[PDB]
């Protein structure tokens, strides 16, 4: 990249592949399932129903 | 099938097995046996 | 008490004759299929307090059965409804570990009919919760398996009804 | 006809029936250390 | 009731009653004028105790009535109301006949199964009895109540 | 979450050294602040709901077309006066968290770091929030240093605002 | 990364011949029904903030929990987080549709996207909704023609509906 | 181990060991250490495998976290992580043993009366141990994921 | 009850940490020999009935005891001096397969030294037999599963002085 | 990252109300008690070198084969290596009682040292056994007085251990 250019996500893809690996921005997300756990999300859909 | 279990020995008196006391200081084979107490002298579970 | 290995080991032993192919062909579709009854077998036992609540919540709760006047308003024999529904539900495990109805003969339908009669339990509402029972089953095993336990299901309705 | 109807576990009175202050947990707990 | 558990209690005897068991009977039948003149106004107040029951048992224990808990919104707050019906009459029927064994014959001999099997609490209906135990004994007098407080402290026993 | 004991950790941490009398300076300061802040911020949990109530019918007061106009950004209908005074008791929420937290951490966590996106695609003037913490900094009723720090942080927000 | 040209090119390279005459038809076909395809494309492209904002406005109308606080878009940061994680798949929508193939979708988004929300705790399902209602709303703005000449867009609403639901089946 | 309950169920018949029987203890002892690593997965992600299953334990039973409950707080579901823990150890003796003795040695028949003591539903704990074994196969492979969940059902049905 | 599988289960359970490298080299310890304990366990299997007899050929056939006026002179206690051999043989390779002396408390030797005194019964004469069966056991499974074999049978005999 | 204060706040978030009144009183004895809290801090930091080294002597005195040829700890360079994973474990447990919380000591160690000792081919027993000495003898030191006016030091010394032992049942 040397001084003067923005660095990019280097051969991506294969010139004979319409498929390339996966963009490093959905591979390595903003944190993983270790801290989605301290923050104690609430996952598997709602609660539920009376009947 | 006439033939088969309709022999006259019911095909359930030599099939049934017995339980014994040998393991007193066993604890998981003394409660099958407690249970088999349970389910020969009243014959049912006496759960309900 | 039989098994479909003995069943059909023990009917060429009182023909005289040996294992012939026509018999070769029924243990050997036996030993295919052994390997789906003993994964669907311990799912069972995994669930065996939830078939038999499912099964009274589809079936047999809140209505008049339950409410004083039906046979359920005893809480002594709501327990013992469910050691009934329990019966069933191991009784018919045991049809399917050994493919056949023949235990269900001897341990389950000796003297059924005239036991039922003579305390005036309702028989279509155990026939009623045996259906509830079936559907329940093939969910939590897979239908591969619950349209073979569903077999000795209505081997079940058949001598209750 | 259909036979109709009437009474059992008419129930349907709320009285207090306390409004939920519908709390939620953390789950960073101290799994090393609970009690002596 | 006080007679039918003397009855058994003589067959397996299989003599006749003692005069240590027949005494019992005479203290009971001469009270039976006074015991039926109990727990008659427990039959009369009869939704005084229950919508006091609810409200005492929700503070003592708020987590039944939660989400994921059994008893949840409408429909399951009469129930369990109206589980509890069912044992409000049976100390009237225990009083009347002088005994707890008809409390266990339809009532008590089988909840662990199913309450066991429905996912209620056994303790959390134990304390909704120990609930309702104190807005009866209010209602009656106090030499009155002493007897039939002890039978809620029986079922409290059976409960937990 | 800009707090001062977290970004004094931070701080320590991106030197690579261990603590320092700096950050006891920083710690006896901190306490000096919650020792009037935790009360102020219970008293003005006491005073929310009226403030809440006021704020939002100063906001009706000054712009009184979002009261007219049909539109589901304006608060016409009722479902739009339910929510607008749900955000306005999480605009007092947020103070009462920063009142707390001794920092403009959690309103900026919170609050501040989506909310110009959000009035972008939602027709929403921030203009009606910067009336409502201006009615809520002047009648919120404390006096002292405890004030003029709620002040403080209610400004912050509005400054972050527009 | 391929058009519907490079597609059929792919093809004829990997059958090793050159194209057959029936998908030269095809393509011509193509070629004429592209502007078509392309004129749905304009009047969906030039109401995409309309439609994030109308399907985030009918997802949280639908669920508030999200809303709720502790949900999963509750704060503003993550709410904000929210509208760009849809802006961005109408985007690739919409170049998917520019170029006729949804190898674009599928490259640009799809196969990571899916364990990115279970990563992140993001409930799939709600995504999954709003991106099946920002897809009918997308179709509904773009089938009425409003100061346009009477043409056909069948096949265009077939494969704009295809995009969509591969959208919302590769986020489930 | 697998030998010694077939040591109980050659002993009761008064036999020795047969050969259909010697066998299954050959061939235990050729793949004992195809059993260890995954046993050292659970050794080594243990931590992982109880923090986040107890979420989805509070997420489908809410119950428990609730006020007036058996296990609220931040040090009484602090105990669900000094309970829980155990039987994510005990299943990893009960996959090196090759049976479920070491389950039945410590944790199943005296749990109808531990939890009653306590007062918690067996059944609120149990489909935390049913939700577990859906997070457990997620770190399994696809041939060892019947397997070392076949020592998760003997403890699901234990429980229920 | 205690295998010696089960017993280092039982040394890391009681202290209730994890099973380490030195825990599961305990197990190493038991399935690198398992392969030879198994294989000599249907050597033992299959010559029990034949073994018994040279034990009291080589130490019991012709003795001060045997002949009338002594103890094994009815046939029916000779029975037991067989069938005692039997379950000291039966019992050792429970004890062999398992690796442990604690079912050789629980089941051989949970009562053995009180009743043979009341019996009136040669005890020093059976710890013989015993040894003397060391020499035939150890010729016919070979040399390495002859020493492992010969302190559990030294357990019994130390057991009954 | 969190403070006692940020877990307050985000507890009372979650929640979705205010902070109730209880919480604020235990603030409140947290703000009179923060200053204990690390006055203890500080004589805890100031002795750290000297913690760190009679940590590692006693435990190369009780482990020689770590220090034996062939050991984990054996060359120069793994032993500094060794004495800086020490000196970093107990500045993140004065970071830790710093802020009055075990986040920051989680985030900052404990998820990921325990898989790289794995990875290493550390053995996880002895730096267990290291930090267990280190923070017996971090409360030794802390505990005593020297000129200092007396205080309610207990609970803190609660708190301290359990730090130690958290850091030391994470790292196993
Ligand atoms: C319950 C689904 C229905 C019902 C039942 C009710 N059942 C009672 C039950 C009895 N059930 C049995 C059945 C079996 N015993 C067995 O060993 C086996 C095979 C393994 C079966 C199927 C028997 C023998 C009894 C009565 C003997 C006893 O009292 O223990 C009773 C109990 C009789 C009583 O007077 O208390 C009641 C109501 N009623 C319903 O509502 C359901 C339709
Ligand atoms: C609203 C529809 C649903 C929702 C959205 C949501 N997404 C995030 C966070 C991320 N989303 C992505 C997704 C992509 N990144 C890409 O580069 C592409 C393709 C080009 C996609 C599809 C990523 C990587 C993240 C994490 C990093 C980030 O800044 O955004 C959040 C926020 C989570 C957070 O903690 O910040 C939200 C709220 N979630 C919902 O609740 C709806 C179901
Ligand atoms: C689709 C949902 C509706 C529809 C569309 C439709 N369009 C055409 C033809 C044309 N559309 C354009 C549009 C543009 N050309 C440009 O250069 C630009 C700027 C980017 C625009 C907006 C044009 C120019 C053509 C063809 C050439 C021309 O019009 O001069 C048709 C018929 C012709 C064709 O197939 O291209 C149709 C049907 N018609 C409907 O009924 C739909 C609801
Ligand atoms: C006289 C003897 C007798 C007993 C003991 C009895 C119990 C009984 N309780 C029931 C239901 C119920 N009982 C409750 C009770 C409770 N839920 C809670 O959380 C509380 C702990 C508790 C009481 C305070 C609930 C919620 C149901 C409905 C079960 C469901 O909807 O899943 C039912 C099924 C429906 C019905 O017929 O009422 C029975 C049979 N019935 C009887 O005839
Ligand atoms: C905790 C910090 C926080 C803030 C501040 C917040 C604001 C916020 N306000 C919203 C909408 C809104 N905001 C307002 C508010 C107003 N409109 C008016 O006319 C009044 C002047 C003002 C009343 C205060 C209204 C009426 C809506 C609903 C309009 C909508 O559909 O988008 C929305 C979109 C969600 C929705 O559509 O329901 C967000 C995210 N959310 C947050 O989580
Ligand atoms: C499985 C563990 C176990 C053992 C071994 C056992 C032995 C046992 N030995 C018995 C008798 C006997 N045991 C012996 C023993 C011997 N003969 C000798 O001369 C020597 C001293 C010794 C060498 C074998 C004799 C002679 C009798 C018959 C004594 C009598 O009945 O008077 C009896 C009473 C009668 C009978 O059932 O045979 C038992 C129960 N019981 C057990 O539970
Ligand atoms: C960063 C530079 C710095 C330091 C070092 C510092 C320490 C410090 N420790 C204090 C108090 C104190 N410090 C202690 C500490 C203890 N007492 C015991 O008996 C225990 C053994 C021990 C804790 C383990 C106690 C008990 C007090 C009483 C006053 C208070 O609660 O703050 C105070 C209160 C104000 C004062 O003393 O003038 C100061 C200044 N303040 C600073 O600005």
């Amino acid at each position: 990249f040397g001084y003067d250019t923005v660095p990019y996500q280097r051969r991506r893809v294969l010139p004979q592949r319409n498929v390339g690996e996966t963009p490093f921005n959905l591979k390595t997300p903003r944190y993983n399932e270790y801290h989605r756990t301290q923050l104690g999300f609430p996952q598997v859909i709602w609660q539920t129903s009376v009947r | 099938i006439d033939n088969q279990i309709k022999q006259g020995v019911n095909k359930r008196r030599e099939q049934s097995k017995v339980f014994k006391l040998t393991n007193v200081t066993d604890k998981v084979a003394l409660q099958t046996t407690i249970g088999a107490i349970y389910r020969q002298i009243f014959e049912r579970d006496i759960d309900p | 008490m039989q098994d479909a290995i003995t069943s059909v080991i023990n009917s060429s032993d009182v023909q005289g004759k040996y294992l012939d192919a026509s018999a070769i062909q029924k243990l050997k579709a036996y030993f295919a299929t052994g390997e789906l009854r003993v994964r669907a077998a311990t799912t069972i036992s995994a669930n065996a307090a939830n078939i038999v609540k499912e099964a009274v919540a589809k079936s047999l709760l809140y209505s008049d059965i339950t409410r004083p006047g039906g046979n359920m308003y005893t809480t002594r024999r709501y327990a013992a409804c469910i050691r009934d529904l329990d019966y069933y539900l191991r009784y018919a495990t045991y049809a399917m570990l050994a493919g056949d109805p023949s235990i269900l003969d001897e341990r389950v339908l000796n003297g059924l009919k005239e036991t039922y009669n003579s305390l005036g339990v309702p028989i279509g509402a155990t026939v009623q919760a045996i259906q509830a029972m079936k559907e329940v089953t093939a969910g939590l095993v897979g239908a591969d398996a619950g349209k073979e336990m569903g077999i000795y299901f209505d081997y079940i309705c058949s001598g209750l009804s | 006809r259909f036979v109709p109807q009437e009474k059992q576990p008419k129930a349907g009175d709320p009285a207090n029936f306390l409004a939920m202050a519908k709390q939620v947990s953390r789950p960073a707990n101290t799994v090393t250390r609970v009690a002596l | 009731s006080i007679v039918t558990k003397s009855i058994v209690n003589a067959d397996a005897e299989a003599r006749y009653l003692s005069p240590g068991e027949l005494d019992r009977i005479k203290s009971f039948v001469t009270s039976g004028e006074r015991r039926v003149r109990i727990a008659e106004t427990m039959t009369g107040a009869r939704e005084r105790i229950i919508k006091e029951a609810g409200n005492q048992l929700f503070q003592k224990r708020p987590d039944v009535v939660s989400p994921g808990g059994n008893a949840y919104g409408e429909e399951m707050t009469a129930t369990c109301l109206r589980d509890l019906d069912y044992y409000l009459r049976l100390i009237t029927y225990g009083i009347v006949a002088g005994d707890v064994t008809p409390i266990e014959e339809i009532g008590v001999v089988g909840v662990r199964e199913m309450y066991k099997s429905l996912g209620t609490p056994i303790e959390a209906v134990a304390e909704g009895v120990r609930a309702m135990k104190s807005v009866a004994t209010s209602l009656l007098s106090g030499e009155d109540a002493a007897e039939a407080g002890a039978y809620f402290d029986y079922l409290i026993g059976a409960m937990s | 979450m800009k707090t001062p004991l977290t970004e004094a950790v931070s701080i320590a941490d991106s030197q690579g050294r261990f603590l320092s009398s700096t950050e006891i300076q920083v710690a006896f300061g901190r306490f000096r602040q919650a020792k009037a802040g935790l009360e102020a911020a219970k008293a003005l949990t006491s005073k929310a709901d009226s403030l809440i109530s006021g704020a939002a019918q100063a906001v009706y007061n000054k712009f009184p077309y979002t009261t007219q106009m049909q539109g589901p950004n304006y608060a016409a209908d009722q479902r739009g006066k339910d929510k607008c005074a749900r955000d306005i008791g999480y605009y007092l929420r947020m103070v009462t968290y920063c009142l707390i937290a001794g920092g403009t951490g959690p309103m900026d966590e919170y609050l501040i770091a989506g909310i110009d996106e959000i009035n972008r695609t939602f027709e929403l003037s921030p203009s009606w929030y910067i009336e409502a913490l201006k009615y809520i900094k002047a009648n919120h009723g404390l006096s002292g240093d405890a004030a003029v720090e709620a002040n403080s942080y209610l400004d912050y927000a509005i400054n972050a605002l527009s | 990364m391929f058009d519907a040209f490079t597609k059929v090119v792919s093809q004829a390279d990997t059958r090793g011949e050159m194209l057959s005459t029936a998908q030269i038809d095809a393509l011509s076909q193509m070629v004429a029904e592209s502007n078509k395809r392309l004129d749905s494309v304009n009047r969906i492209t030039s109401n995409a903030s309309t439609i994030v904002s109308n399907a985030a406005r009918s997802l949280f109308a639908e669920q508030p929990q999200l809303i709720a606080p502790g949900g999963n878009a509750y704060t503003s940061r993550r709410m904000a987080a929210c509208l760009r994680d849809m802006e961005i798949i109408l985007r690739y929508v919409t170049y998917a549709v520019f170029a006729g193939d949804a190898s674009v979708l599928e490259d640009r988004c799809l196969n990571g996207l899916r364990e990115t929300y279970l990563a992140l705790g993001t409930p799939g399902s709600s995504v999954a909704v709003g991106v099946g209602k920002m897809k009918e709303a997308a179709l509904a703005i773009v089938n009425d023609p409003a100061g346009i000449t009477p043409g056909d867009c069948s096949a265009l609403a077939s494969e704009i509906a295809g995009y969509f639901d591969r959208a919302a089946a590769a986020v489930s």
